[PDB]
């Protein structure tokens, strides 16, 4: 099996060290294997050293990376990835073409607090973050608590899925789980997202106990010198 | 007819005035003064920092209107900075707190 | 306040509506606000939307050069009467910029 | 609440969590009448990080904002091979997150 | 209300009406755990007076007022043979229909 | 040496009950050394010198170096249905802008009908 993962916009926009990776797995172990990259016009590009170590279960696990201009990717030039093995004399050729960009649109971000019935159990609370209506796909979402980022393993993110009501539109979910005590200590959580359409490329929404469907509206309206001198 | 004395957008106060004609006479022409504040309720204390507690107290010194702020403006952009740990690389990025108004 | 332009139909068959086009705003709607509650229900808007009833008889053409946008509605019926509005922003109410009236002498 | 200001559509989400094993079934209906299956989308059972082998799922439904405001209730039903009746329902409507009470305190003065 | 000003017990009733034919099944469960059939009673299908060719039943559950003031959703499941999937349920809690309450405190001066 | 403070006053309430005329007073105080004169313009057109009557600089009751002056003007009662605002002005060397135009109108003054209409919502996060 030969797997190719194209670079993500969340990697490009954040590191500026973009690269594309082809990896091989489920293959008998055999040294002296060559990894190459080919464009549509046949030009070859430099492949990087530091190939990944083989997996402990007696199968391949390799990394191959190369740098191509972001403007070249935006030009929609088809690129091909090839690997050579003696088992299969015919090298495996796979395409990592970037299809430019379809009509761009901004992702509406709605963040919702835990349900009232769930808090009745006084066990744990789950906060969701519903991104909606962004074209194209590959949105990047992360969570931090009171200015401190959380582990990637404390939340789960979905994958873009079609939108029945809107043709050519996608949406995604994300949920974070924490104890009830943490939710009941005014701790604040936020759901930052990253997308090409976003004018600042990054936007965020935030909720806490007091803002998520509260049971009290405590207000202290106070005005003075109503007469005053107005001109 | 009504002239506008205050159009503050930070406090959404619209102080105006009007004089109403009496019952066919130039006397007892009572003057008026209309004040209309619209409390936000869902905004924070530090409007440009989404971590400060909620805004409970609202003090309105009408003299000043005719700096802590209360609401946002339909003609401006609010931004901030947040840490991202993509690839174990803590990095500060400008985040559009109020998007759709930063275009 | 902003203008109260009024238009009529002179028997059904076609109608044309024009409203000013604001700058630095991406959303444009023509909600009818013909509800007892008053809450305006967006009829035809950008950002992708349309009215369950109003379909195939409603289209929008924005012209930045003239600072205007154009909406063309084919035919005419009894339901699509009353008044209409225009605006921008992300709040159908509190974001209006005109109050147009639609009537037909048929 | 923000989604409502656009006066276009609304999205009710049904969240099923904690079950084991997989293969749960979710359907949408109102006032006892089943709803068309082309208006909602359901996710496949996804592993739960902390849980050893428990899973979760989520489904969403889109309705007109007007319909939400009209006052109609929408019930969500899940069918799993572990529930004693193998069926369960929940219910949400406009009267769910209304503020229970106000505590305003005007202190108008001239000095 | 007057039942609760006793601090001993409360009764919750689950009226079922307008079904046909008989042999409806009602049972009471708390937060997913079915309760013992001795803790509640149930009526028998008896005809609806104004509505011909119909029946209705009843069921009550006794419960301490100590725990009713704390939660305990207390759903009432019904199993007829004409439902879309043969089972339905409803629930009520201490805060089922509490309305909005205003506490204006003008300090007009 | 201090900024010359200035003020203006409208006609008296009981004065508007004989239907003959009305007087508007512009009070000029301070201006040390005493160098002021007032010209009463309306709509940018100076009025006749025979209408406003400035008198003299006079020392303040307690006068280390300060002074003050008073100047009034006579109008017609029936002309106050429109106001015209009857602007006043002062001039002094101890002023960065050497002009402090001061004007009042029937509308300006003490209000007699306060109509506060405050509203409470949760969608007022942004002031449209
Ligand atoms: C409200 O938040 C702002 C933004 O964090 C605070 O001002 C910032 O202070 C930091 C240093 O603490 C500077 O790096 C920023 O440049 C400041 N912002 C601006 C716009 O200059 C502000 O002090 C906070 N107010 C209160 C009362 O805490
Ligand atoms: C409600 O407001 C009062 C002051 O008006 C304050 O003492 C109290 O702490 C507030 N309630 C909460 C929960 O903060
Ligand atoms: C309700 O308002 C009163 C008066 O301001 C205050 O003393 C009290 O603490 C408030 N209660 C809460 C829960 O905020
Ligand atoms: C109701 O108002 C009174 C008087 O201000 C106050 O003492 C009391 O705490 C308020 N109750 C709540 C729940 O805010
Ligand atoms: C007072 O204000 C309200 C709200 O704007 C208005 O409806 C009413 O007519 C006003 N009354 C007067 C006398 O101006």
């Amino acid at each position: 099996r030969v797997f190719a993962i194209p670079p993500s916009f969340a990697s490009i926009f954040l590191t500026k060290s973009t690269k594309l990776t082809c990896l091989v797995t489920d293959l008998t172990t055999y040294d002296s294997v060559t990894i190459s990259w080919t464009r549509q016009n046949g030009e070859a590009v430099k492949t990087h050293t530091n190939i990944s170590e083989s997996h402990p279960n007696a199968t391949f696990s390799a990394v191959g990376e190369a740098s191509i201009c972001e403007d070249d990717w935006n030009s929609g030039e088809r690129f091909t990835c090839t690997v050579t093995h003696t088992d299969l004399p015919s090298p495996l050729k796979q395409t990592i073409s970037r299809p430019k960009g379809v009509a761009l649109h901004r992702p509406d971000v709605y963040l919702l607090p835990p349900a009232r019935e769930q808090l009745n159990l006084r066990e744990s609370a789950t906060i969701t973050c519903l991104v909606t209506g962004f074209s194209p796909a590959d949105v990047f979402v992360q969570w931090m608590q009171r200015g401190q980022p959380l582990s990637p393993e404390k939340y789960v993110t979905s994958a873009p899925m079609p939108e029945p009501q809107a043709p050519g539109r996608y949406f995604a979910h994300s949920i974070l789980t924490v104890s009830e005590e943490e939710w009941n200590t005014g701790e604040t959580y936020t759901c930052v997202v990253a997308h090409e359409a976003l004018p600042n490329r990054v936007t965020e929404r935030t909720v806490d106990k007091s803002t998520g469907k509260p049971t009290l509206y405590n207000v202290s309206l106070v005005m003075s010198d109503t007469a005053g001198t107005c001109y | 007819e009504r002239i506008v004395l205050v159009d503050n957008k930070c406090k959404c106060a619209r102080i105006t005035s009007r004089i109403i004609r009496s019952s066919e006479d130039p006397n007892e022409d009572i003057v008026e003064r209309n004040i209309r504040i619209i409390v936000p309720l869902n905004n924070r204390e530090n409007i440009s920092d989404p971590t400060s507690p909620l805004r409970t107290r609202f003090v309105y010194h009408l003299s000043d209107l005719c700096e802590t702020c209360y609401t946002y403006d339909r003609n401006k952009c609010y931004t901030a900075v947040v840490p991202l740990v993509y690839g174990g690389e803590t990095k500060m990025v400008e985040t559009a707190l109020t998007p759709d108004a930063c275009y | 306040i902003l203008p109260e332009v009024k238009v009529e139909g002179e028997l059904g068959g076609s109608v044309t509506i024009k409203c000013p086009l604001p700058e630095m705003h991406v959303r444009i709607y023509l909600c009818r606000e013909m509800a007892g509650s008053g809450t305006c229900g967006t009829v035809v808007s950008t950002t992708n939307f349309i009215k369950a009833e109003y379909k195939g008889r409603v289209t929008l053409k924005q012209y930045p050069r003239k600072n205007l946008f154009l909406v063309e509605v084919t035919q005419l019926t009894e339901s699509d009467s009353g008044v209409y509005a225009c605006g921008a922003g992300m709040n159908t109410d509190r974001g209006k910029t005109q109050k147009v009236t639609l009537n037909v002498h048929s």
